[PDB]
C-alpha cells in the first residue's frame, strides 16, 4: 500500500533551520514527482515545490525559492525539505504529496503533515488536573505547556466514544487544553476513569484518576 | 452545465426564425423584446419602434439601440484585434487579424492571417525541430538553420542569441517531444510514450 | 499565477439533500483542476481529477463538472461524515494553486448545550493557582455565548475559550471556557458561575458552585 | 415435633374482653398441663395459670382469678384464655407453654406470644417516608400509626445484613418507628433499595424506593 | 408465694470467658427450679431443669448447680449469640414464680457511632409536616447522648429517642433520634444539626444540613 | 452452698471436725477473733485462742466475742414438730429442740407430730385412719391426691377429708396431699398440681 510517512513535529528557534522528511513506500520512488505544500492554522493550502527523485530536478514557487531546499535520498526512498532562516510566518503544517495522473498532475497520496513551530519560547511540560463536579461529565485540564502537541486518552484507550478534546489555546507562550468525557452515572465513581496525558516533546507522561470532590 | 441545444423560443439565444430571444415571460427583462409566452408571431420578435435587442448581440444597448461604429464589442485574441461594432447590426462582426509574425500560444507559434500556426522559429527564418538525446532541452522549443538539422538547438542556446537573446521558450504542456517518443508534462519533463 | 476563488465560503445542508461547491479560475484552464476533501485534523484527500473524473475508492455520491474557468463539485446526496473543507486545485500551470476552500456544515435538529462547571483541583490549589472550567457540550446550531460571574459580578479577564469543529457522528458543537486565577483571588470569593446563551433558550443556562 | 401456635395480636377497648388461643400439635394434647404467662414490655415473667386438657381442671394465680378464664377444646387440641374487664395494665405479651418433666414441671415448649393492647385509641395506618442523606446508610421513617406491630423488610427481604429496625416509640396514641440499612456506595444509587412496610391491623402495605436528595 | 431474686441484674463479659448467674429462693425448694434464656423479641427457652439437668439440643456450655435456697447457672465459654436475659423459675409450689432476670452483655472493642442525619422527604413536606431523623449506629459501649441544634440552638421539644438492644453478630448498640416539626416551624430555619456524644471522643460528633 | 463438697475434713473449711476445736477458715476468710486461721501454724491451727471460751464456728451458742451464750437463749427457730432451740450455757452447740405435743399439725396439715416427728395422718387426729381414695375404673379422679380417711380398719368408709361424711371432723374442706406422695394405690405420684401421675410398674 502506497504510503508517505513524514517526520514528527519540530520546534525550532528563529534564524535556525529544520529538515523535514517524507519516506516513500509502496511504489517506485523514482517514477513520480513529489511535492511539498504548506498550511497555516486553519487556512489555505499553498504549493511550495516539487522534486523528481530520479535526477533530483526541482521546481520552486518564487515565494519559496529563498526559504526551502528540496532533496532526495534515492536509496532510502526519502525526500527532504529544508526550511531555513526561520521566522514565525513559517509555523505551519507541511505535507508531502505524490504527484500522479499526468500530464497535469493531481496529488493522489499525502503524508500526515509535519507541524513546524517557530518560537523563542522554552519547552515546558503541562500540569494536568482532574475536572470533577443519568449522565456525568468529567475531564482533564492540561495547563501551561509548550510546544504542541499533547495527547489525551481515557482509560488507556478503553474510553473513546463520549470524548471531546478541545483545541489548545495559546496565551503567553504556553498552551492550555481540556478534555471532556461523559459516562453514565452507574460506572462512575464505581468503576474508574483515568485520563492519560503525554507530551512527547518533554517526554512527560501523566495518569489522572477522576474522583468526587468537596 | 450542459447545453440543450435545440432552437426554441426561447433559451435566450437568438436562432433562425427569431429576431430576438429574451426568455419566457418571467425570465424576460428585455424592454426591446417579446417574451416566448406571447402569441405566435409576436413570439420572439422585436417590440415596435425598437431597433434591436441586447439578446441579439453586444452591439445593441439595453435601450434597444444599435451601438455606433467604433465601439468595442470584443477583446484581444492572440492573433486577432478587438472587435468593433459596425453601427448597423447588434452582432459583433469578425475581428481583424493582428500582424503576421505576432507571437501566439505562449510565444510558441506565429499569427498568419489571424490564425495561430507554425513556429516562432519561422519568425527568424529558422525551422522548428525537436531536440533529441540534455534531458531538460527535450521540452525546449528548438530551432535549426533551414534544412540543416545538425544545427538544431534550443531557443535558449548560445547559438541562437541573435534571434532569441538567450531566453528559452519552452514547449506547451502536451507537446510531442524527443522525436515523437514522448510528451511534455506541466513540469516540462519529457514523459516516455508507447502505442 | 493562475488563481482560484471558491464560493461560497461555508455552506450548510440537511443530510440526504444535494450540495454544490463552486470554483472560479482566473483564466481558461480547460479541465485541468482537481478536488480534495480535508476533514478535521486530516490530510487532504483527492476526490475528483480532471474535473469530471472519478477516483477509485471515492464514494460515488461525489461528482464534478465544468470546463474553462468554471467548475462545480457536487455531493448528491450528503451524509454527516461529509463534514469537511473542500478545496479546488489547478494543475494547468505550476506553481499549482488552491482555492481557499468551502466548509460544509450538516444541519441537524437543535440541541441545547450540556453545561458543566468544575472547581479548581486540590493539586492546583496547593500549587498557588486556581482554574474554573465550563464545558458547553453537544449543542446545535453553532453560535453561543459564555459569561462568567464571580459572586454575581461579570468577569471578562482570564477567560480562555475553545471550540470544537462539528462532530461527524453527532453533528454537534462543543465549547470550553477556562477562567484562570491566583489561588489568592480565587480564595477571595465564594460563588462561581458560568452562564451560557444559545438559541435553544430565551434565558441563559446557569451552572454554579460555592467554594467549599 | 412439639409445637404451640398462638393467635395474633389483639387490640381491645377498655372494659371489653379477648379470647387468646394456643394450638397444640406434636404430642398428645391431653397428657400435659398447659400454662399461661404474662410479660409487660420489657419486664418480668408472670405465671397466670394452668389447665389440664383431659378434664379441663384449672389452677389460677390468685392475682389473675378475677381476670383470666382457662378452657380447652380437646377435639382441636386448642387451649383458650379469656381476658376480661380489660384495663391498660392488661397490655402485655401472653405466652402459652407446655408443662413437662414431672412432678414439678418446667415449661419445655412455648408459643410465640400474643400481644394484647388495651386502648381507646382508634387504629391508624402509618405514613411511610424515605430516609436519604465508602458506605452509605439509608432508612425508612414509619410515622403515626397504631397499633403495633409493623413489619419492615428491604428489597422483599433480599437485604438482611446491614439492617437495624428500631423499637417503636409511643406519643399521644400513635407510634413512630425508624429502620436503617447500610449498603456500599457501589450499589446505591446504581442498584435499588426499597423498604417494604406492612401494618396488618389496617392491612396497609407500602413500598418505598430510596432516592437521592 | 415462694419468691426468687437474681443477682446481679446485669452482667458483662468478654467472649470465651465464663459467666455465672445467681438465683436465691425465699425458702427451701430443693432442686425444683429451672432456667430460661430469652433473646430479644424471642420466647423463653428452657436451658436447665431441676437445677443441674441438661435439656436435649441445648449447647453443653450451659450448666447449673445448686440446692435448697441457692442456685447458679453458668456459661463456660460465652459466645455473642448468648446475649439474652436469663430467668430462674421455681416449680416447687404453684403459683410458679420467676426471678426478675439477669441481662448478659458481651464486651467488644470500642466503636464510635456512625452518625447520619436525614432531612424531611418530599412527600412529607407536601403533606404539611417535617421530620428530621438522626441515626447513631453500631457503637460500643452502651452509653451515649444525642443533642439537637437548629441554626445553632439546642431544641429539647419534639425529640423522640429509641435505643436498640445489643446486636448478636456485631456486639454493638444503635440509637435513633427523631425531631418532629410542623412544615411551618421547620421552614422558619435553615441549618439543622444533630450531635452525638460518646466515650470514644472528647468532642461531639456532628452531622448537619441546610434546607434544599 | 453452691457446688459439691470435698467431703474431706480439712482445717480451713468452715466446719469443725475431729481433732480441731474451731475453724474460721484461712486468713483471707476468718472474721473470728476467737479462733486461729487455717493458714496459721500448726500446732495452733485449728484451736481456740487462749482465754477464749468458744468460737461461733462451733455453734450458735457462742457469742461473737467468744463467750458461751447464757442458758435459755434462742439458738434455733421452731420446727413443725419442735419448739425453739435454747442454749444450755455450757456449750456452743444448740442442743436438740424439744417436741411439740403429739397431734400438733405437721407437714402442711398432712400428718401429725408424734414424739417430735412427723408420722401417720391427720386422720388419726380424729381417730380415723388414712386410706387411699381409689379409681373408678382406669379413670383418674382429683380425689386421688386428696387426703382420704376411713373408719378404723373399715376401708369401705374411705372418703376425702372434705366429703359430706367427715363433715364433723373436717367441715367440707378438702386437704390435698403433698407433692411426691404416692397415689392410686402406689401406682402414681402427686405432682405440684395435685394430679395423680401414673408411674411405671416393676421398679
Ligand atoms: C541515504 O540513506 C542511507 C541510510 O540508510 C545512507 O547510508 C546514505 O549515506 C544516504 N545517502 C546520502 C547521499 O546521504
Ligand atoms: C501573412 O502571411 C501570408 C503568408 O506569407 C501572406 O499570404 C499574407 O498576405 C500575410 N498577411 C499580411 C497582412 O501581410
Ligand atoms: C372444637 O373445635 C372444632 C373445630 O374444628 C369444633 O367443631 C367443635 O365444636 C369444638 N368444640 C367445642 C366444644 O366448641
Ligand atoms: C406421743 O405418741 C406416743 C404413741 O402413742 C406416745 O406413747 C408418746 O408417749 C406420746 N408422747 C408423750 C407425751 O408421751
Ligand atoms: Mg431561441
Ligand atoms: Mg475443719
Amino acid at each position: 500500500q502506497v504510503q508517505l510517512e513524514e517526520s514528527g513535529a519540530e520546534l525550532a528557534r528563529p534564524g535556525s533551520s529544520v529538515k523535514l522528511s517524507c519516506k516513500a513506500s509502496g511504489y517506485t520512488f523514482t517514477n513520480y514527482w513529489l511535492q511539498w505544500v504548506k498550511q497555516r492554522t486553519g487556512q489555505g493550502l499553498e504549493w511550495i515545490g516539487a522534486i523528481y527523485p530520479r535526477d533530483g530536478d526541482a521546481k520552486y514557487s518564487q515565494k519559496f525559492k529563498d526559504k526551502a531546499s528540496l532533496t532526495v535520498n534515492e536509496s532510502s526512498s526519502t525526500a527532504y525539505m529544508h526550511l531555513s532562516a526561520l521566522a514565525s510566518e513559517d509555523s505551519a503544517v507541511y505535507y508531502c504529496a505524490r504527484a500522479n495522473y499526468g500530464l497535469y498532475y493531481a496529488m493522489d497520496r499525502w503524508g500526515q503533515g509535519t507541524s513546524v513551530t517557530v518560537s523563542s519560547a522554552k519547552t515546558t511540560p503541562p500540569s494536568v488536573y482532574p475536572l470533577a463536579p443519568s449522565m456525568v461529565t468529567l475531564g482533564c485540564l492540561v495547563k501551561g505547556y509548550f510546544p504542541e502537541p499533547v495527547t489525551v486518552t481515557w482509560n488507556s484507550g478503553s474510553l473513546s466514544s463520549g470524548v471531546h478534546t478541545f483545541p489548545a489555546v495559546l496565551q503567553s507562550d504556553l498552551y492550555t487544553l481540556s478534555s471532556s468525557v461523559t459516562v453514565p452515572s452507574s460506572p462512575w465513581p464505581s468503576e474508574t476513569v483515568t485520563c492519560n496525558v503525554a507530551h512527547p516533546a518533554s517526554s512527560t507522561k501523566v495518569d489522572k484518576k477522576i474522583v468526587p470532590r468537596d | 452545465g450542459l447545453a440543450s441545444g435545440q432552437p426554441i423560443c426561447g433559451n435566450g439565444m437568438v436562432e433562425q426564425g427569431e429576431e430576438c430571444d429574451c426568455g419566457y415571460s418571467d425570465q424576460c427583462k428585455d424592454e426591446c423584446c417579446y417574451d416566448a409566452n406571447q402569441p405566435e408571431g409576436k413570439k420572439c420578435k422585436l417590440k415596435p419602434g425598437k431597433q434591436c435587442s441586447p439578446s441579439q448581440g453586444p452591439c445593441c444597448t439595453a435601450h434597444c439601440a444599435f451601438k455606433s461604429k467604433t465601439e468595442k464589442c470584443r477583446d484581444d485574441s492572440d492573433c486577432a484585434k478587438e472587435g468593433i461594432c459596425n453601427g448597423i447590426t447588434a452582432l459583433c462582426p469578425a475581428s481583424d487579424p493582428k500582424p503576421n509574425f505576432t507571437d501566439c500560444n505562449r510565444h510558441t507559434q506565429v499569427c498568419i492571417n489571424g490564425q495561430c500556426a507554425g513556429s516562432i522559429c519561422e519568425k527568424h527564418g529558422l525551422e522548428e525541430c525537436t531536440c533529441a538525446s540534455d534531458d531538460k532541452e527535450l521540452c525546449h522549443v528548438c530551432c535549426m538553420k533551414k534544412m540543416e538539422p545538425s544545427t538544431c538547438a534550443s531557443t535558449g542556446s548560445v547559438q541562437w542569441n541573435k534571434y532569441f537573446l538567450g531566453r528559452t521558450i519552452t514547449l506547451q504542456p502536451g507537446s510531442p517531444c524527443n522525436d515523437f517518443r514522448g510528451y511534455c508534462d506541466v513540469f516540462m519533463r519529457c514523459r516516455g510514450s508507447a502505442s | 499565477d493562475i488563481f482560484l476563488t471558491q464560493s461560497p465560503a461555508n455552506m450548510s445542508v440537511s443530510p440526504g439533500e444535494r450540495v454544490s461547491f463552486s470554483c472560479r479560475a482566473s483564466q481558461n484552464i480547460g479541465t485541468n483542476i482537481h478536488w480534495y476533501q480535508q476533514r478535521t485534523n486530516g490530510s487532504p484527500r483527492l476526490l475528483i481529477k480532471y474535473a469530471s473524473e472519478s477516483i477509485s475508492g471515492i464514494p460515488s455520491r461525489f461528482s464534478g463538472s465544468g470546463s474553462g474557468t468554471d467548475f462545480i463539485l457536487s455531493i448528491n446526496t450528503v451524509e454527516s461524515e461529509d463534514i469537511a473543507v473542500y478545496f479546488c486545485q489547478q494543475s494547468n500551470r505550476w506553481p499549482f494553486t488552491f482555492g481557499s476552500g468551502t466548509k460544509l456544515e450538516v444541519i441537524r435538529a437543535d440541541a441545547a448545550p450540556t453545561v458543566s462547571i468544575f472547581p479548581p483541583s486540590s493539586e492546583q490549589l496547593t500549587s498557588g493557582g486556581a482554574s474554573v472550567v465550563c464545558f458547553l457540550n453537544n449543542f446545535y446550531p453553532k453560535d453561543i455565548n459564555v459569561k462568567w460571574k464571580i459572586d454575581g459580578s461579570e468577569r471578562q479577564n482570564g477567560v480562555l475559550n475553545s471550540w470544537t469543529d462539528q462532530d461527524s457522528k453527532d453533528s454537534t458543537y462543543s465549547m470550553s471556557s477556562t477562567l484562570t486565577l491566583t489561588k489568592d483571588e480565587y480564595e477571595r470569593h465564594n460563588s462561581y458561575t458560568c452562564e451560557a446563551t444559545h438559541k435553544t433558550s430565551t434565558s441563559p443556562i446557569v451552572k454554579s458552585f460555592n467554594r467549599n
